């Protein structure tokens, strides 16, 4: 009750005076002793006479924040938490408020010496229990009520460049965590779009900083744009056409209150990577997967400002490839487009555009681009087989169908030798057929998935394995297994000859390869029994129709 | 307890009525209907189909054990009855009837019989028990009666000296209101008839007490006179008043509770609203139309919403239900289901066993219909299969639950279904099958509130205003026809 | 068709009713739409639909409706209640959204929530009525805007919408960057109201003993009523009525009387 009276205090007393004996009184009280109430306290003190600011915000708010600055890691402030969070949002409201005179110095205190301190808290607070969106939103408003002046005056003045390095470390780290399982119920649009904001406007303050400090012109420790341009991404990667779409006046609506942010983000993402120079060879390999997510946006306006981009990092890798060749970048370019657009997230009209850009980038520059131009032939043929296929997957459910297109874009990739992919329908064609229920050719699809494979002891390589299981793996227990399951179809299929060859086969592997008997016995026996049933099983003749197409 | 259950049913199939009551009398004193309440009327299990057929028997049971003697007339020449009424009317009528008249004569009875009969209305005070010769019920309203009187005493002396203060039409006539009331719910229940085996909906609410029947005629005669109290309704539509009361009293009763003090809740929930509510909520489609704007507009909305009732039919039959085959009553799987692919040109129909997921997608035991061939839709009775009925095999109603489509070009896919607003579903789904104008009266009674819906949200700019059938007179347009500021 | 004038007072309006299909860009179009009528002429203005703000249509002055509307609500007063038009504006368009979506909520054969869908559909419009007879005094309007507001969350809620803001007057007002911490009370408290509301739902959907609690429990100013129609009895004296309130259980009285002169045949003296 004692700040209670603090508003008729004022009245007839100075204020000042007033505010320096309140803080005489409460910086006295012992710290092993009643903190919550004490933070009530201070909240009570906060919300009055506060709005008398330009006499004692000078004189408490030093204090205040370092009470709650010794809140900060206490050890035991799990309930302190949510008092805490009373202050931040009670102090930071009334700074917030138009009538209460020039607070910018005021908050460049509190951001000093509470800025990290709230962000490490929060990035304690990463257990879904507690009131995580009051810390949250401290955050936020601490980071958008401040001013681009502050960070450029001293927080990006902060101490020694490996510091604050690692400050950016726990910075980025944790805004990343944030893009990912929003803490609000994303019912909250409203509030999930102005985080969005004050959260791009943070990543673009950020980006200016890295320009200032971390050029070649500092050569030195130059991997943070890893997590920025990660950051950048997974910030892009929500809030798409479809959204919007919710009502033709959704999108409007976005647009009106915000505009269409991916725009602005993807344009700082180019002109951050072009000023990046020399460097990008170190960001290839890497970073061509993140760039598609972006690329892909059902957008215009963007995507014909990012295609270049590409060819940007192919023709930088030109200048390494005055040393051979591009492909370091094209495979695994064809692979996450693979991945990506079989997702389901493609358009025509997207290699349409791409047609235009890559073939002005083609008759732009010399015979690296009639090798890039043969290349876009390979893409634009790779777009149009995902697009037939996918528009034909999900809708006819015509099984026919469905593994006429699949084998399709396994024989094309075949040709184009992409062995990965392939394995990867294969093994979609595998169970395309057990959703069948046919077994012969299920085991044909294994068997010529299997003979990729050879009989060396030495296990080559991972690339070829399905991310199923994997443990050391000599290439023949793969292709053993492969033949347990294949033998297993031939026996359900009720066809034999190839089953008895692939037993052949497979025995002579064990006996002269790993002499493991009780195998030999198992499938050799098995495979007697097969000889039988060919004997006594009948088999029926299926009958061959000829069926033109006009 | 099925088999148990049907083999009492068979006791009571084919033997002497008066041993029906003797073993009524058995099962009361073993009180069959608490015992089964307990056991089995607790079951949360696969509660049978026959179980539902049980339930809706064992009440026929109880129903024509009360029938066969109700049927029979009580003679308005009882002398016992005349007594019986004299004692019924004393402890009902014992506040306008002296407790003297238990001693006194005949005559202070014919006086008695005309005043609590012009404050009962009856036509009629020389020979009282005229109105006891209509049979439904007879004597079971004398029965109801006695019962309430030797239960309900307060809520009782309350209606005698209740209807003791209106003497114009208002006033509510007990005997009229009882003979009326009685046999149009036996009617309802078509308490007593013969063995329906597609009646699988039964009456849990009266599996809970013995006088079940009697004290829910007494607490829905209070119905009655709150009712008459709703509408302030005189004695000339007494008829009209109470038809349609009983018509709201359907509408309680297909509510479908299974507890006695739940329709409690229900008689006191029946507003006066319910009585106009949703039959005058079928009406505000015509005023809608009545004025031109949305009448002269509405007529190109339906192919949308045509469309949009007979897809949505298609999409329910999409997957579909289970139909029951034909006169399986030898321990044959009845619920036999017809899919309707997603191509819809071809059907996936068979009968197996009871699948509480519904139907199975399989290439089913026969699986076809030319969509384009087959045409024809014998609409119920028109099925040659089932023409022949004469009136005993087939009754007037399992047509509404049967009929066909052709196949084959010769022979017809029998139809069943467990009700009829699912018959109106899948008639109007091979309707729309055909590209043929829909056919069900559900679909003429959910276009309105539909209909109604765009064009009020359509309306949604022509609020507090008011426009004529005339339109205003249109000015021309010259021939500058370039803009200023062109499109766009 | 030349000579335009343009004014932003005339950029809203709507139609009286089908038109006619004489000319080209003059089709029989639909009777009430929010047309963009950017420009203005002698004898036809341009038109461009809510459902295409590129659609073109020089539609004339005539069959104009009753509408030179503008996002103004002060002009032409065809905003007859300004601040509130804000109100009744999102109104109808959560309404047209509602419809939209449970049109498609028919094989979302949910007729349960469906029809609750069809019931609050027809307060609503009901409630914008007696909203448009905006005759009525300050209090009332604001108890039914707190429970339109309630409607519209609830609404919003089962039909997986988001959350509007802003408590008072508006329900948006707050997206003016105010302040992201009420911003966060705003969007708490009804979240709050949310999550009661669904409870307070369940609580109201089976049985309707703990609305009675709660009304009674809110304020505590009670009387009896004395719902007197005839006494049946009968005396020959001037009997006379006196009510009164006992504890069975507190040996004690707790009001006083009233006096009723009942005359002496079960009729009043």
């Amino acid at each position: 009750y004692l700040p209670s009276i603090i508003n008729d205090v004022k009245l007839v007393f100075d204020p000042v005076e007033l505010s320096v004996l309140f803080c005489k009184f409460i910086q006295s009280i012992p710290d092993n002793q009643l903190v919550r109430q004490k933070l009530n306290c201070m909240t009570k003190i906060v919300e009055s006479t506060l709005f008398r600011q330009s006499e004692c915000r000078e004189v408490l708010l030093p204090l205040l924040t370092d009470q709650l600055s010794g809140q900060l890691d206490d050890n035991s402030n799990k309930p302190d938490h949510e008092a805490s969070s009373q202050l931040l949002s009670n102090i930071l409201e009334v700074l917030d408020r138009k009538d209460v005179g020039a607070t910018a110095v005021h908050i460049q205190l509190i951001m000093e010496r509470l800025l990290r301190r709230i962000n490490r808290t929060v990035i304690g607070m990463n257990r879904q229990s507690p009131h995580i969106g009051s810390f949250v939103a401290c955050m936020i408003a601490l980071l958008q009520q401040m001013d681009d002046s502050h960070y450029s005056h001293y927080i990006s003045t902060f101490k020694t460049r490996q510091d604050i390095i690692d400050f950016l470390m726990e910075t980025f780290i944790m805004f990343k965590d944030l893009i990912g399982k929003n803490v609000y119920a994303k019912d909250w649009m409203v509030m999930n779009m102005t985080q969005n904001r004050v959260f791009l406007r943070a990543i673009n303050q950020f980006a200016e900083v890295l320009t200032r400090f971390f050029m070649d012109q500092a050569s030195f420790e130059l991997q943070l744009w890893n997590n920025y341009f990660h950051l950048a991404v997974a910030f892009l990667t929500h809030e798409s056409l479809q959204l919007e779409t919710f009502s033709q006046a959704k999108r409007n609506k976005i647009v009106k209150k915000y505009g269409d942010m991916r725009k602005e983000i993807g344009f700082r993402i180019r002109d951050m990577w072009y000023n990046l120079g020399p460097h990008k060879i170190k960001f290839i390999p890497s970073m061509v997967g993140p760039i598609l997510e972006v690329t892909l946006t059902p957008e215009v306006e963007l995507r014909k400002a990012t295609i270049p981009i590409f060819f940007d990092m192919m023709q930088c890798e030109f200048n390494f490839s005055g040393n051979g060749n591009f492909h370091m970048f094209e495979n695994e370019l064809i692979t996450k487009l693979d991945q990506e657009v079989e997702g389901g997230r493609g358009d025509e009209q997207y290699k349409v555009l791409l047609e235009k850009l890559l073939l002005e980038h083609c008759r732009k520059h010399k015979y690296l681009s009639s090798s890039g131009e043969v290349f876009a032939l390979l893409v634009s043929s790779l777009l149009e087989n995902l697009l037939d296929y996918r528009t034909i997957i999900m809708q006819d459910e015509s099984k026919e169908n469905r593994m006429s297109c699949t084998v399709n874009v396994l024989n094309f990739y075949k040709e184009k030798k992409r062995e990965d992919i392939y394995i990867r329908y294969l093994y979609k064609l595998r169970d395309l057929h057990r959703d069948c229920e046919n077994y012969t050719e299920a085991a044909y699809t294994l068997l010529l998935h299997a003979e990729l494979l050879q009989w060396s002891d030495k296990p080559c390589v991972p690339h070829l394995l399905q991310r199923d299981s994997y443990y050391v793996y000599t290439q023949q227990e793969l292709k053993e297994k492969l033949y347990q399951e294949i033998i297993s179809y031939f026996d359900k299929g009720k066809m034999w000859e190839k089953a008895i060859k692939l037993s052949k086969e497979l025995a002579e592997t064990y006996e002269s390869k790993v002499f493991d008997y009780e195998g030999l016995g198992n499938l050799l026996k098995k495979r007697a029994s097969f000889y039988e049933n060919i004997i006594k099983a009948m088999r029926p003749q299926p009958e061959y129709f000829a069926v033109g197409y006009y | 307890q099925t088999y148990t259950i049907a083999v009492i049913n068979a006791l009571f199939l084919k033997a002497p009525d008066e041993r029906r009551q003797e073993m009524a009398n058995i099962l009361a004193q073993k009180q069959l209907r608490s015992i089964i309440l307990t056991h089995v009327i607790r079951a949360q299990r696969a509660i049978n189909n026959e179980m539902a057929h049980q339930l809706y028997v064992l009440q026929v049971l109880t129903f024509n054990l009360l029938e066969d003697r109700m049927m029979t007339k009580m003679d308005p020449q009882d002398q016992a009855q005349r007594d019986i009424i004299f004692e019924l009317r004393r402890i009902a009528f014992d506040a306008e009837s002296e407790p003297n008249n238990s001693s006194g004569s005949m005559e202070k009875r014919k006086s008695m019989y005309t005043r609590d009969y012009k404050k009962l209305g009856f036509i009629n005070h020389v020979n009282p028990a005229m109105d006891f010769t209509q049979t439904p019920p007879g004597m079971l309203a004398l029965d109801n009666m006695l019962y309430f009187a030797k239960h309900h005493q307060d809520a009782y002396i309350r209606i005698v000296l209740e209807n003791s203060s209106r003497e114009d039409k208002h006033e509510c006539p007990f005997g009229r209101s009882s003979i009326e009331l009685t046999k149009m719910l036996c009617e309802i229940l078509k308490v007593g008839e013969l063995p329906s085996e597609t009646c699988n909906d039964f009456h849990p609410m009266f599996f809970t007490h013995d006088r079940s029947f009697e004290e829910f005629f007494c607490i829905c005669i209070q119905l009655l006179n709150k009712t008459w109290k709703e509408m302030r309704a005189t004695s000339e539509d007494f008829n009209k008043v109470m038809q349609v009361v009983k018509e709201q009293v359907m509408r309680a009763l297909t509510t479908k509770p299974s507890s006695l003090d739940q329709f409690k809740s229900k008689l006191q929930n029946l507003s006066y609203t319910e009585i106009l509510k949703i039959r005058q909520s079928e009406r505000m489609n015509q005023e809608d139309f009545q004025s031109r704007p949305i009448l002269e507009l509405k007529e190109k909305i339906q192919p949308e919403i045509l469309e949009l009732i007979k897809q949505q039919r298609l999409n329910r039959l999409v997957e579909g239900t289970c139909f029951r085959k034909l006169n399986a009553r030898r321990r044959q799987d009845k619920f036999w289901y017809c899919r309707l692919s997603p191509n819809h040109k071809v059907l996936h129909y068979g009968d197996l066993e009871e699948s509480p997921q519904g139907e199975v997608p399989h290439d089913s035991l026969q699986d076809k219909l030319p969509v384009a061939d087959i045409k024809a839709v014998v609409t119920g009775k028109d099925c040659p299969h089932m023409k022949e009925k004469g009136a005993l095999k087939q009754n007037k109603e399992v047509l509404e639950l049967a009929f066909s489509i052709l196949y084959d070009s010769n022979c017809q896919l029998n139809f069943i279904a467990p009700d009829k607003h699912e018959y109106c579903i899948w008639t109007d789904g091979l309707n729309a099958l055909l590209g043929k104008d829909m056919m069900s009266d559900l679909t003429r009674n959910d276009l309105d509130t539909l209909l109604s819906m765009e064009i009020k949200l359509r309306l949604l700019d022509l609020e507090n205003i008011q426009i004529p059938d005339a339109p205003p007179p249109i000015p021309k347009e010259p021939s500058n026809y370039d803009f200023v500021y062109d499109c766009n | 068709m030349a000579r335009w004038i343009p004014t932003k007072r005339q950029k809203y309006g709507v139609a009286i009713y089908n038109y006619n299909a004489s000319q080209d860009v003059e089709l029989s179009l639909q009777i009430g739409d929010t047309v963009h009528i950017l420009e203005m002429y002698e004898g036809w203005y341009r038109g461009y639909t809510l459902q295409n703000k590129s659609k073109k249509g020089i539609f004339p002055e005539t069959y104009i409706h009753l509408k030179e509307a503008t996002v103004e609500d002060l002009g032409q007063h065809e905003t007859v209640i300004p601040g509130e038009l804000p109100l009744v504006q999102e109104l109808t368009s959560t309404l047209r959204e509602w419809a939209v979506i449970w049109r498609k909520l028919y094989v979302n054969n949910k007729l349960t929530l469906f029809r609750q869908l069809q019931q609050m559909t027809y307060s609503l419009i009901e409630w914008r009525s007696q909203i448009l007879s905006g005759t009525l005094p300050k209090d009332e309007l604001a108890e039914l805007k707190k429970k339109v507001t309630a409607k519209i969350d609830h609404g919003n809620r089962m039909l997986g919408l988001d959350l509007v803001v802003r408590d008072d007057n508006g329900n948006i007002l707050d997206p003016d960057e105010t302040s992201t911490i009420a911003l966060f009370k705003a969007h708490e408290v009804a979240s709050k109201r949310i999550e009661e509301k669904i409870q307070e739902e369940k609580s109201i959907l089976q049985n309707l003993d703990l609305r009675g609690q709660s009304i009674f429990s809110t304020i505590h100013t009670y009387g009896l009523y004395v719902n007197f129609k005839n006494f049946v009895c009968n005396i020959g004296e001037d009997a006379e009525l006196f009510m009164a309130l006992y504890d069975p259980d507190q040996s004690t009285f707790i009001s006083e009387n009233y006096l009723i002169r009942w005359g002496s045949n079960g009729m009043p003296k």
